[PDB]
């Protein structure tokens, strides 16, 4: 919007081309992570965790 | 909305297959004798003169 | 049997079962009838000067390379041979035009027709020559209606008098000018309509100046072309009606691939009508050998275009189908479902292309699909609208338009107007540096600096605390 | 086993035999407790009274 | 605003008045770039 | 609308309208082809079937079923019943500012 781009011009903070779609704990529950399993397609480089 | 220009007239099922049969009782023509015309298995005269 | 069931496929079977199949000789006889009808139509067309000159204009285009020969002729009975035969046809046409001056013109019909009938045309342009005469017949017959409507019923002229005088000459004014001293109630009343009737005859006699043929010769040939087009059509009706069972024996195989059973025996019927037009009995082959290719080509092409909501092209249908029989020939050669890497070395294409083919979306799930352990919940009850903006985000916009309204009010009227123009605030389209230069008469560069200082003021604290909460 | 007979014979001697082992589908197996793992989840095929 | 709701049959002219165009093809979206 | 995973979800009215348009276009094609009257009558019967299944499915003849092997919901089935527009969406709704 015009006000948004005026704000960007004043503060010089450019936008981000990526969207935060991270997985997060559901609201209300509080646990302890006991297991993480990573499955990867057979064409993709494996990260250090995998 | 849009519309579809039908290549031939088509009866409305609500005004034909309802039990009072508005099409049937408007012409004083029984529904059994109208479904035969709509099924292309009988002819019906239309102002064929006296 | 009429009428017991609704069953629109059963009614079709009941209708089509009353025609008996053709023997090996009945097909030959019907093909001969079709050929005779088409030959009569071609003979009627080949008695027209308009077709000759049109073909000459088309060959003139070809001599200028404005058209192809293959766009005009479907073979003969060689480009250099074609050109010299066209030169011979042009020589025949010019000598016919020179000798057309009644007695010799009668023999010019039999000589010119021998040349034009030796060329085989294309179906697309041959109808144009037929349409050249169909429009010609409409214009003549339209003028024929008016003569009946302006002399018989208007002036109470007897209908038999319209046959005694008008029917037989149709060019002279025996019924127009010579029919005034007949002592009739219409003879003295034809003067009122004589102004338009004669001009209607002038339009009718202008037709005599269009093609060089009499009014009778237009109707004497069109009646032969209305029997030729009606004899070849009645014979093609008998060949299609007799072979309607051939389509059902083919269309029963493709019965559960997206189209109803009636949608297949109706797309096959269009292919059956295509085989009758192109069937040639001079090869001595059965009709079922040739018609099965056209029926199977129309049913199969129909499934490629009408079975899926999101339509994929035929060239991508022939790749999914190939991939669906290669990956099932490796099911029984390996014992388990293969992997996209192994199809790549088997189908001879990169894995990326195969991954695209396997990623083609299938038929979408109906939104009335029951999704729980009950008939209550449906798939459509869980699909949300993502095009709406949240009222938390919508009430932030109305708070930003007020926060930037007090801030701009704290600037000079010159900088509170160039900022409302460099950014489209509370108005239409924003402007560039030059477009606001004409507004204030200032140069482009200074406004860039005027705006820069306005931007500089707002970065300072005590005028930027609330603004920083919006990021 | 695929067998091709000989013409003009009701039950005459075949001309060629070809015995091959063909794979036709996978059938799920029951665990030691009467359950089936079908898509990673354990399921029970409940009996029916008809 | 309105005070009543009226219901009746629709003429072909009325149906052509409601519409913004004629739907002539059975296609929905492009399979590659999902545009209408 | 597309679901997550590359696959779409559609309404049954799309299927019914597509059937109507396919049969209407084929009828126009047959009329332009000067087909024999048995084919044209069969196509007219099929078009009359398709429209009568769009407006009210299953009332005349048998209900057309989709790939689910279930009778697809027509225009009249979206208004009637305990799960029509009147009883499920107009006389009682899901409501904000609420919890159990
Ligand atoms: C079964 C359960 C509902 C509880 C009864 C869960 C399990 C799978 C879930 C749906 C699927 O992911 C597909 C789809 C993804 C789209 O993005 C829109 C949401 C959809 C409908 C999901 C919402 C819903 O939660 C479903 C039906």
């Amino acid at each position: 919007t015009p006000e948004e781009k005026l704000l960007r011009a004043i503060f010089g903070e450019k936008a981000s081309d990526v969207k935060d779609s991270s997985l997060r704990v559901p609201n209300g529950v509080s646990g302890t992570v006991i297991d993480v399993q990573v499955f990867t397609r057979d064409g993709v480089e494996k990260d250090k965790r995998a | 909305m849009g519309h579809i220009e039908l290549a031939s007239p088509t009866a409305h099922i609500w005004f034909l297959k309802s039990l009072p049969s508005r099409i049937g009782l408007l012409l004083d023509m029984p529904l059994r004798d109208i479904e035969r015309v709509l099924y292309f298995e009988s002819y019906v005269v239309i102002e064929g003169g006296m | 049997e009429i009428g017991r069931t609704t069953d629109p496929v059963r009614m079709y079977m009941r209708e089509m079962g009353t025609v008996e199949l053709l023997t090996r000789e009945g097909e030959i006889d019907i093909a001969k009838r079709i050929e005779d009808g088409i030959n009569q139509v071609q003979c009627s067309v080949a008695e027209y000067p308009e077709a000759i000159t049109y073909l000459l204009e088309q060959y003139d285009r070809v001599e200028a390379e404005e058209a192809r020969l293959s766009d005009l002729i479907t073979g003969f009975v060689d480009p250099e041979l074609a050109r010299e035969k066209f030169a011979e046809l042009r020589a025949q046409y010019v000598v016919t035009r020179d000798t057309i001056k009644h007695a010799t013109a009668q023999e010019e019909i039999l000589k010119l027709s021998e040349v034009f009938k030796q060329f085989r045309l294309v179906p697309k342009q041959f109808d144009y020559l037929v349409n050249s005469m169909r429009v010609m017949m409409d214009r003549v017959r339209t003028q024929e209606r008016l003569i009946m409507k302006l002399c018989v019923e208007q002036c109470k002229m007897p209908k038999k008098n319209f046959i005694t005088l008008f029917t037989g000459n149709e060019t002279s004014d025996t019924w127009f000018n010579a029919a005034i001293a007949m002592n009739k109630p219409w003879s003295e009343k034809l003067h009122d309509v004589s102004e338009e009737v004669h001009r209607a005859l002038q339009k009718l006699q202008q037709i005599e100046e269009e093609t060089g043929l009499t009014i009778e010769q237009v109707k004497d040939i069109n009646r032969r072309m209305s029997i030729g087009e009606a004899k070849a059509r009645r014979a093609k009706k008998e060949m299609v009606e007799a072979n309607l069972r051939l389509v059902i024996s083919i269309a029963k195989k493709y019965t559960n691939r997206g189209l109803q059973f009636l949608d297949l025996i109706q797309e096959g019927n269009i292919g059956l009508m295509k085989a009758v037009d192109k069937f040639e009995y001079r090869r001595g082959y059965k009709f079922s050998t040739y018609a099965t290719w056209w029926i199977r080509q129309a049913i199969t092409r129909s499934i490629a275009d009408q079975a899926r909501t999101i339509r994929i092209p035929v060239h991508m249908i022939e790749t999914i189908n190939k991939l669906n029989r290669i990956s099932r020939q490796m099911l029984q050669e390996m014992g388990r479902e293969p992997t996209p890497e192994e199809l790549a070395e088997r189908m001879l294409m990169p894995e990326d292309k195969i991954r695209k083919v396997l990623k083609i979306a299938k038929e979408p799930i109906s939104m009335e699909t029951p999704i729980g352990d009950d008939e209550d919940s449906h798939l459509g009850d869980f699909i949300e609208d993502t095009t709406l903006e949240l009222p938390l985000d919508s009430a932030t916009t109305e708070s930003l338009r007020a926060a930037t309204h007090d801030v701009l009010a704290g600037l000079t009227a010159r900088e509170a107007k160039v900022l409302r123009m460099r950014f489209g605030i509370d108005m239409n389209t924003d402007y560039t540096l030059e477009e606001v230069g004409k507004q204030f008469d200032v140069t482009r560069e200074r406004i860039r600096q005027i705006e820069a200082k306005a931007l500089r003021k707002l970065r300072h604290p005590s005028r930027s605390e609330v603004l920083r909460s919006f990021l | 086993r695929l067998v091709i007979y000989e013409r003009e014979a009701p039950e005459g001697t075949v001309k060629d035999i070809k015995e091959q082992e063909v794979y036709m589908g996978e059938i799920p197996l029951m665990t030691d407790n009467g359950t089936f793992v079908i898509n990673g989840t354990e399921r029970v095929i409940v009996s029916q009274l008809h | 605003e309105f005070d009543a709701i009226k219901i009746a049959l629709a003429s072909p002219d009325m149906i052509r008045s409601w519409s913004f165009g004629e739907v002539k093809k059975p296609e929905t979206i492009n399979y590659r770039t999902f545009k209408p | 609308v597309p679901l997550d995973g590359g696959r779409f979800a559609t309404s049954d009215l799309n299927d019914l309208y597509r059937r109507v348009i396919n049969r209407n276009n084929r009828l126009k094609r047959l009329l332009d082809l000067a087909a024999p009257d048995i084919i044209v009558r069969n196509e007219k019967r099929m078009l009359q079937e398709a429209v009568d299944a769009l407006l009210d499915n299953g009332r005349r003849g048998r209900a057309i079923t989709g790939s689910n092997k279930r009778p697809l919901k027509s225009l009249a089935d979206m208004i009637k019943g305990k799960q029509g527009r009147f009883r499920q969406n107009l006389l009682g709704k899901r409501v904000d500012y609420s919890g159990r």
